RNA sequence: AGGACCGAACCGACUAAUGUCGAAAAAUUAGCGGAUGACUUGUGGCUGGGGGUGAAAGGCCAAUCAAACCGGGAGAUAGCU
RNA sequence: ACACAGGUGGUCAGGUAGAGAAUACCAAGGCGCUUGAGAGAACUCGGGUGAAGGAACUAGGCAAAAUGGUGCCGUAACUUC
RNA sequence: AAUUCCUUGUCGGGUAAGUUCCGACCUGCACGAAUGGCGUAAUGAUGGCCAGGCUGUCUCCACCCGAGACUCAGUGAAAU
RNA sequence: CGAUGUCGGCUCAUCACAUCCUGGGGCUGAAGUAGGUCCCAAGGGUAUGGCUGUUCGCCAUUUAAAGUGGUACGCGAGCUGGGUUUAGAACGUCGUGAGACAGUUCGGUCCCUAUCUGCCGUGGGCGCUGGAGAACUGAGGGGGGCUGCUCCUAGUACGAGAGGACCGGAGUGGACGCAUCACUGGUGUUCGGGUUGUCAUGCCAAUGGCACUGCCCGGUAGCUAAAUGCGGAAGAGAUAAGUGCUGAAAGCAUCUAAGCACGAAACUUGCCCCGAGAUGAGUUCUCCCUGACCCUUUAAGGGUCCUGAAGGAACGUUGAAGACGACGACGUUGAUAGGCCGGGUGUGUAAGCGCAGCGAUGCGUUGAGCUAACCGGUACUAAUGAACCGUGAGGCUUAACCU
């Protein structure tokens, strides 16, 4: 089924009564109301589009606001478009709880990850350090070689560099999730996901059964 | 050993490898491979031929 | 982490006081050992009545890490000493025959509920 | 310039 | 890469930095407006800020405290005297950045820094 | 590490085709005064936003 | 946040002893002993507290039979089932990692005594 | 007492890193050897180029040495480029 | 060659701790070394600390790290005693 | 062996594993007695090996403090 | 030869397949377990140490396996310099001799600030044809793909015993990778304490400076990893080697010539990521702009006045975003930053005073005092009204619609 835009906040753990500690994230999943249902009318795929969160009016802008208030859904922030299945059908404005994960038990969470900047290749690509003495000149760090001579002529596509790491987007899969609230709007996954506190987590059951 | 460039470049040092007998022999000695090559077999040869006839020459005694 | 060139010392009364770790088995490009796994020892320092000698290359299983293992809460057990169980190449069943000291609860999985019956503790 | 100095010795090869 | 760090370092190892917070507060403290460039202004907050909050509450040991910060018995003598109890019910912030544009030799971003005060 | 062949007028042209100055183009009015001054800077003698504050 | 504090706060047993580090503690763990929910006692001098509230833990430092073991602990963990006091160590730091280096006699300790 | 020991000045230059269009045509920083001696040093002399001097390396002889530098024979010679 | 991290002989030589002209902090006295301001990436240089292991690195324990003072006890083969 | 080619000669010691190391044999390509032979305590910024310590040399890097790098202002080269 | 840096190691790889392992088969002198050999298959994987400068090799112990090679036997404008390739010295030897050796020993300067190509990132311009704010489609492109052991089937098949399976499943490790700080730890020169020497604030007390943070002991936030979570897949299409069914040529026989099935970690798709500069420049949704005058060379023309729209940009406070641009939040109708209050964590019983002690010091006040980056809050200071770019209903042709 769809999937669910949340916020990242934090981590603990969970004690389960029968002795082992599970480290979990908790994800406030407020409403998912949709937008726009897109359907293969006017768009050849179906597809819906929801919103959560807030901002100010004044913040907003003129062809978002008539881009919400088509719809009658207070304009929050961002919009995310998820794709359906065929068999489950929303409506404009059908507002989506925290409760469709009841019966499921693993989730995909993706967000945008946290930027390690300008990182050079030990930290970015897992290089091997040089040896950090005898004789050594210069080159403690450096990536080595990166190529090989006048037959190559060229650095292959796809060599394996220094630069920006992180900021991407990235997808950990498969977690098993905990305890889901109704009143608190919580989602408690098992494990790490990408990104640090403030994050726009979404959150869709496990493609991987 | 000495050479220059030659020595870093070719090979010119030969193992030869027996294997029934396990007798290896390694003839390093000039700069061409082939008459490190011929010395090896030559003194393969003879101790295959020494090595039997210590066994005949054993069972002797 | 015990891992190789590792000096260990032995639990039991086998006859060794100081074996050196060389090789860790059950892997390909395996880093260091841990809880209670098999590694591969050779010994540096024997007593003169024992059963093995300096140089036998045998079998040993680490049961005391200042790594310490961990529990499933959020525990961990660090010792303040590396120790081992000296064992037997092939069929392990160790070659002491009473242990000095502690061993850890992880050690209970059918190969060393010998140890833990000839262990005081844990 | 008066004074011009002894080239940077060569990469062996011999 | 100082994901959620603070303090500006100012191209000063620890020991020079602490010194000149420790002169240009005195400076401040003393001449109540200062002239000194914008990332030392929004730096100079941080330092001053907590001598007048320390100065709010007289006793001896916070005479030995603002001694122990700002080195000098002026300094702690126009604190506890004239400006604690000229911010005797300031929540906070009892100071002022004012951008003077640009230094001459060097094209820095100057402030002037001051007290909320100065009502003659 | 040295250049092969020297560049031309053009490749120093395009390279130099970002070293363009910028235009300030936020000069406020001063609200007393009328004055021109930066966007959150003072003015040159020294009111900020209306209100005199140099004094000096 | 207001989330992670009210469902930490909620989890945290509101009966936790305590005990300042130093002090000779007598904890007890359960423990599986197959199909058998026994309950161990390991005893020893406390060198560590963490604090974090629910993420607080506390390390226990016995010299058992042959050498030195220590066993840190999740206070709030369901595996613990008590922590009693027995001495009560006047030590004057926090962080009792130097008593690694000493044995026997020099690392007897005093007693608060108040 | 000592071509004795440890160690500053002082004399030197074993090691590494930096420097190699450097701060420097040989240096710096942390170590390092000698440190009452066959030591080291100021100032003045003396030896002149097939010559000097050399606890000897073909080392040093004015940033140049298996024969200095400057002027000359000289516009040497060049089956070479 | 430079307002150059180099070289240059003599004389004076205070306080506290110190065997000391070492070394640390000071006095007299003299300076802050003629571009600054900012950010706080890779990577380079000069440093700090490090879990567990301890030369497995490597040509080689190169480089680090460690040892280090005074008194007293005590000190092996070997020796030209 | 500063000498030895064949050769990582053979045997022993050290090591889990030792072309190096120490001891021995002598089959001395091609040691040898003032172009010195054999020893030799002390000495050596000398060569080879071993052990204890000690540790980021290493498994495998992590973080921090400074000086450059990057940005703004001022002067502004060089090799080719 | 007016110079193409030459062995091995390090870092980094990349392709071939004549495949070392994993996967599918044929034959076997294939009972089983294990093999031998041959065919298809390059998707991933493919030791750690001793010896030697070594490649190679010998050995030790692993492993699923320790593949063979091209790439200037890849890679020095990347590192090293142990051997080799100078100058010193000596040994053996040869030479009367200077000297000499694919003979051996000891010592022996490895420069470059990157213009273009390429490659990793990250921007500005313009296009996409009226402008703008977003949300996707997916052409294409990339990342990924490894495997052990234990258990059930079962001690069943197989075998005289000895031992010991196929196919299907389940748990757990190893190496690699992604993410994260909740745990355990590192760090934390911005926090607290101890303490040596000296200098200072007149002196005691008290702090402060300098000594590598003076030397140390703890440690918040962050980053981190040894730590903790997850991953490789299942499936589907088309196959290679191979196995068939029906079936003549060729009355028989035959997997093939007509026809129909199966068949691998390779291919396509499935998983994740970039992505409409995919100039072939796409689609949906929304908001925005409807003033008049006059010259011609009457042209998708130029030009004057009135307006400036959505929006953007700039400036400021900034950020778990960042070299710089960029990107995200906030700009008073406001929590973006600092400060302030309460907390929390950390460190550990402050100063001051009282008592006890000749005194060093101990006790009370006191789990005090101080507490960075953290948490919930609070307009107290700082985020200024505006000015600025962007306009004025969007070309021609054809077609089906209404009118």
């Amino acid at each position: 089924m769809i999937g669910l835009v949340g916020k990242k906040v934090g981590m603990t753990r969970i004690f389960t009564e029968d002795g082992v500690s599970i480290p979990v994230t908790v994800i406030e999943v407020e409403a998912n109301r949709v937008t726009q249902v897109k359907d293969l009318a006017n768009d050849g795929y179906r597809a819906i589009q929801v919103t959560t969160g807030a901002k100010k009016a004044n913040r907003v802008t003129k062809p978002e606001a008539g881009h919400f208030a088509k719809a009658g859904v207070e304009a929050g922030r961002g919009l995310w478009e998820f794709r359906l299945a065929e068999g489950e059908e929303f409506t404009v404005g059908q507002s989506i709880s925290v409760e469709l994960f009841a019966d499921v038990k693993k989730v995909d969470v993706t967000g945008t990850s946290k930027g390690k900047g300008f990182a050079g290749t030990v930290k970015r690509w897992n290089f091997r350090t040089q040896d950090a003495t005898h004789g050594n000149s210069l080159s403690h760090r450096v990536p080595g070689s990166i190529g090989q001579n006048q037959t190559p002529g060229k650095v292959f596509k796809g060599k394996k560099m220094a630069g920006q790491m992180g900021n991407e987007r990235v997808t950990v899969q498969s977690l098993d999730v905990v305890r889901v609230d109704a009143e608190r709007n919580l989602l408690l996954v098992k494990g790490a996901v990408p990104g640090a506190t403030g994050s726009d987590l979404i959150v869709k059951p496990a493609v991987k059964a | 050993g000495a050479g220059g460039q030659h020595v870093n470049t070719t090979d010119s040092a030969i193992r030869i490898t027996h294997l029934p007998t396990g007798i290896v022999v390694e003839c390093q000695d000039e700069r061409s491979q082939h008459k490190n090559k011929a010395k090896a077999l030559s003194v393969l040869g003879a101790r295959i031929h020494a090595a039997e006839m210590a066994k005949r020459q054993q069972a002797e005694a | 982490m015990i891992q190789e060139q590792t000096m260990l010392n032995v639990a039991d009364n086998s006859g060794a006081r100081r074996v050196m770790c060389i090789k860790v088995l059950g892997g390909s490009h395996r880093r260091y050992a841990g809880v209670g796994d098999i590694i591969k020892i050779t010994i540096k320092e024997a007593i003169p009545r024992g059963k093995v000698k300096k140089g036998d290359v045998l079998k040993a299983v680490v049961v005391r890490t200042k790594k310490g293992v961990r529990r499933p809460d959020g525990s961990v057990i660090r010792f303040d000493g590396n120790a081992c169980v000296l064992l037997n190449n092939n069929s392990e069943q160790p070659i002491g025959t009473r242990i000095f000291g502690p061993v850890t609860r992880e050690l209970r999985s059918e190969k060393f509920m010998k140890i833990i019956s000839l262990a005081p503790e844990v | 310039p008066v004074y011009i100095p002894r080239p940077r010795p060569p990469h062996p090869r011999l | 890469m100082r994901h959620r760090k603070s303090g500006r370092q100012l191209n000063r190892n620890s020991s020079h930095r602490q010194a000149m917070f420790r002169n240009m507060a005195g400076s401040l403290v003393r001449h109540e407006i200062i002239k000194t460039t914008l990332p030392k202004a929004k730096e100079l907050r941080r330092v001053v800020e907590p001598l007048i909050t320390l100065a709010k509450t007289d006793s001896v040991a916070n005479r030995r405290l603002a001694f122990a910060r700002t080195r000098d018995n002026e300094i702690v003598a126009k604190l506890f005297n004239e400006l604690g109890p000229r911010f005797a019910s300031r929540a906070g912030g009892y100071t002022r950045i004012l951008k003077c544009g640009f230094r001459a030799g060097d094209n820095a971003p100057m402030a002037y820094i001051e007290l909320v005060d100065r009502s003659e | 590490a040295v250049q092969q062949n020297k560049p031309t007028r053009s490749k120093r042209g395009m390279r130099r085709s970002h070293d363009a100055l910028t235009a300030v183009t936020s000069l406020s009015v001063d609200k007393t005064s009328g004055e021109k001054h930066l966007r959150h800077h003072i003015t040159a003698d020294g009111y900020y936003r209306g209100r005199k504050v140099i004094a000096k | 946040s207001n989330i992670i504090k009210q469902l930490e706060q909620e989890q945290m047993k509101q009966d936790v002893p305590s005990f300042r580090p130093g002090d000779t503690v007598e904890v007890k763990v359960w423990v599986v002993e197959g199909s058998k929910k026994r309950l161990q006692a390991f005893e020893g001098v406390v060198i560590a507290i963490r604090n974090r509230g629910l993420h607080s833990a506390f390390t226990v430092r016995k010299i058992s039979n042959g050498e030195g073991v220590e066993r840190v602990f999740q206070t709030h963990s369901p595996v613990v089932d008590s922590i009693s006091v027995k001495r009560r160590g006047a030590v004057r730091k926090a962080k009792l990692y130097y008593l690694r280096e000493r044995t026997g006699k020099a690392a007897r300790i005093k007693e608060r005594l108040n």
